[PDB]
DNA sequence: ACACACTCTCCAATTCTCTAA
């Protein structure tokens, strides 16, 4: 229980002139 | 007047229902391994035949829907306890 | 009628191709506004203006030719913005009253005509030039208002739906929406959308651009859109000849089966037979009046008409159908989509998420934000670009946000009966987006990079440790209903379930045991929850359309069904007469060769049934009824 | 005397709501 839970828990520009 | 017939629980637990079902298959025969398709055809043939005894008005699929709904009622459980095991 | 038709004439007149306004045209449009300011709730002035065709007759010439008068241009734009506002917003809903329904339909008819009228590229060209000038200011409140109303004008034009029922066009032809979209490209107006989406300071307009872009792409799914290429001409030509061939072949085969079933002599040739020993519903043997050949496939129900359903007993149905636009439009859309993903997605999503978090009193529509991420992530994945192109959305906050939204929609669908249909639609949209998130984390596992793989493990770890994601599927299956949701929702739900179980199984293999929110986990115990007979009823319903279901759909459902029956030993739960009827039809169809897995699974479970039936005759009763878990386990004991 | 078209009624099936098993 404890060890698996612990180890698994511990994982957690352009202007408009340019366009148009 | 307006004596419309319909399939309710008391009709479903009558002789042409579950009792007739219990006795229809004891004359039948089945071929088993590699013949499951044919056995299913035979089973459905007898089932459509039996269903037509109980209420000759509905199509078979519609009848199955009525039985599926009507199976919920305690009245058929009072008969099911007899059909299962013995009276 | 005549009053408006007489007075509205004041705006001007047309000389060949030169339009001449009246010297008091501005006061005239002000009077048109005064009419609308005192319009009836039936929208009578709008119907009158539509009947007089003022917008088509005068306003388009005024905008194209007389736009140099900026006050007049502004007046005309705001007038038609009010006139073009979508009917659902004007009436507030599709009316229940037949009189208001007729007025709604007529208003929408005029809006459809306006949408067709707006197809002239000159309008979009002037609008784009005007907007290009306005953005050079880096302005007055009236300038911002003109930008606002320009964007809203094109929004309103795009928004009113196309009558595909009126058009009835074949695929690769252009609908009204398609032609108008092509006109957007031909005007160059699309470039301004990409500028507005990419420029940081224009964030207030980016929220509108999201609605514009999402309105454009509605007919094309991103996977098939990513599929397109210059060789598609020969591909469609050859494929269509093949499709026509198989269609003709199928009709021929079916005809011949019917022809053999019918007798050869004419319909008055007669005869009568007694089926000796087969008793009637009455006391005596059946008398058969039909042709001799019919007894080869006899079932007594063949003469009966179906049961007449009540009006309110009918299930839900789709109001929509799949389509493809013209190849020119498809190519343009693909280019625009590629450029948006290349330049604009992450910045626009950050801006929209910022506005949705901050501006809650303004009640912005979150469904567009979820639509856009669902669409662009799918396009990106279909093209299999680097995950960096969609970086902003790759975080835990998205999963929590959409879970609370989807569960809110679920709770509202249950509680708010008066709007349960719309709540169901909102919930369905959220589910679709969530499925794409799962597909995305699944994809990056098979990438070559350890860093993104570790990020994938982090996300999946949180999703499986927390309760909500693993409980949610059971919550949806528990409350699925034929009036509430159509079968498309069920397809999406079960396929997402298969994907979730696949990733869960792969994650559980990492250690000797997985601990979760606190208890030691067990994959088989989690799967035991799905042994509820209601879930099986939903699965059987989805299985009735196996020939119309996709290959992926059929694979997913049959894989999950075999696992649940075999490994949990809950096989007897599938002993049902409805299922057996479907199995009978399945094995009767000559197309069975295409469905090897399904027919072999069917024969396997029927073998189990007949093996039990040979020992215990009570199975013929149990076949009529649904089982509680205890009954499923008790049937083998007897 | 024997067939269509139309109008109209009353009986009881389907669902909402409250309650017990």
């Amino acid at each position: 229980k404890q060890l698996h839970s612990e180890t698994q828990r511990l994982i957690r520009n352009k202007t408009i002139h340019d366009f148009f | 007047k307006r004596n419309i017939p319909k399939l309710d629980a008391q009709r479903l637990i009558s002789e042409r229902g579950l009792p007739a079902l219990r006795h229809v298959f004891d004359k039948a025969k089945f071929k088993g391994k590699g013949h499951e398709a044919e056995d299913l055809k035979m089973l459905i043939r007898h089932m459509e035949h039996w269903a037509h005894r109980l209420f000759p008005k509905l199509q078979f699929e519609d009848f199955i829907d009525r039985v599926e709904y009507l199976g919920s009622k305690k009245e058929v459980q009072t008969c099911l306890k007899r059909i299962r095991l013995d009276l | 009628n005549c009053e408006l038709l007489a007075t509205c004439s004041a705006l001007g007149y047309l000389e060949g191709d030169t339009y001449h306004k009246e010297p008091d045209c501005l006061e005239s449009v002000k009077d048109l506004i005064r009419y609308l300011r005192h319009e009836d709730e039936t929208r009578d002035v709008r119907q009158q203006l539509g009947a007089a065709q003022i917008l088509q007759s005068d306003l388009l010439p005024i905008l194209t030719q007389h736009h140099q008068d900026k006050p007049l241009f502004d007046a005309v734009i705001r007038l038609m913005v009010n006139l073009t506002q979508p009917a659902l917003l004007c009436f507030g809903n599709l009316p229940k009253e037949p009189s208001f329904r007729h007025h709604f339909l007529q208003v929408l008819t005029y809006l459809q005509a306006y949408k067709e009228a707006f197809a002239s590229e000159k309008a979009f060209g002037v609008l784009s030039e005007t907007l290009y000038e306005l953005l050079q200011l880096g302005r007055q409140e009236e300038d911002n208002l003109l930008i606002e109303r320009i964007l809203l004008l094109v929004r309103n034009i795009l928004h009113v739906p196309a009558d595909l029922d009126q058009e009835k066009k074949i695929d690769d032809d252009a609908s009204a929406h398609d032609q108008l979209l092509w006109a957007i490209h031909l005007s160059g107006l699309d470039d301004l959308l990409l500028f507005l989406a990419s420029s940081s300071a224009e964030e207030q307009w980016s929220l509108h651009v999201l609605e514009i872009v999402s309105l454009m792409f509605r007919d094309q799914n991103p996977e098939q859109l990513a599929g397109v290429g210059q060789g598609r001409l020969a591909q469609e030509r050859s494929a269509d000849f093949a499709e026509l061939e198989v269609l003709r072949q199928r009709e021929m085969a079916e005809k011949k089966t019917r022809a053999l079933q019918r007798g050869n002599r004419h319909s008055r040739f007669g005869g009568s037979y007694i089926v000796q020993g087969l008793k009637s519903i009455g006391e005596r043997d059946l008398i058969f009046h039909k042709g001799l050949h019919n007894l080869r496939n006899y079932s007594s129900d063949l003469g009966k008409q179906p049961k007449k359903v009540p009006k309110r007993r009918q299930a839900a149905r789709e109001l929509s159908i799949q389509r493809r636009s013209a190849l020119n439009v498809r190519l343009f859309l693909r280019d625009f989509c590629s450029e948006f993903l290349e330049n604009c997605y992450n910045r626009l999503m950050g801006s929209v998420k910022d506005h949705l978090l901050r501006e809650k009193a303004q009640q912005h529509d979150e469904t567009y934000y979820m639509w856009a991420l669902a669409f662009f992530m799918a396009f990106n994945r279909a093209a299999s670009f680097r995950p960096g192109l969609v970086s902003e959305t790759l975080s835990v906050r998205t999963f929590h946000f959409i879970e609370q939204n989807l569960t809110n929609y679920y709770e509202m669908m249950l509680t708010d009966r008066k709007e349960a249909a719309s709540w169901a639609r909102r919930m369905h949209l959220a589910l679709k987006a969530y499925q794409e998130l799962l597909a995305t984390v699944n994809e990056m596992d098979i990438s070559p990079d350890e860093a993104v793989r570790e990020s994938s493990r982090i996300i999946k770890n949180n999703i499986f440790y927390v309760m909500e994601y693993r409980e949610l599927f059971l919550a949806l299956f528990r409350k699925f209903d034929e009036r509430c949701q159509p079968r498309s929702f069920l397809r999406d739900l079960v396929e997402t379930t298969h994907l979730f179980l696949k990733m869960l199984e792969r994650f559980c293999r990492s250690r000797g045991n997985l601990v979760v929110q606190e208890k030691e986990f067990n994959f088989l115990d989690y799967l035991k929850r799905f042994a509820c007979s209601t879930v099986v009823r939903a699965y059987v319903l989805l299985l009735r359309s196996y020939q119309q279901n996709s290959a992926h759909t059929n694979h997913c459902i049959v894989k999950m069904l075999h696992r649940l029956a075999h490994d949990l030993k809950m096989e007897a739960l599938l002993f049902q007469l409805s299922v057996f009827c479907l199995f009978n039809r399945l094995l009767s169809d000559p197309a069975a060769g295409a469905y090897k897995e399904l027919v072999t699974f069917a024969k396997y479970i029927l073998g189990k049934f007949f093996a039990l039936a040979a020992v215990n005759q009570k199975a013929f009763v149990e076949l009529l009824f649904w089982k509680n878990t205890a009954v499923v386990r008790e049937m083998t004991e007897g």
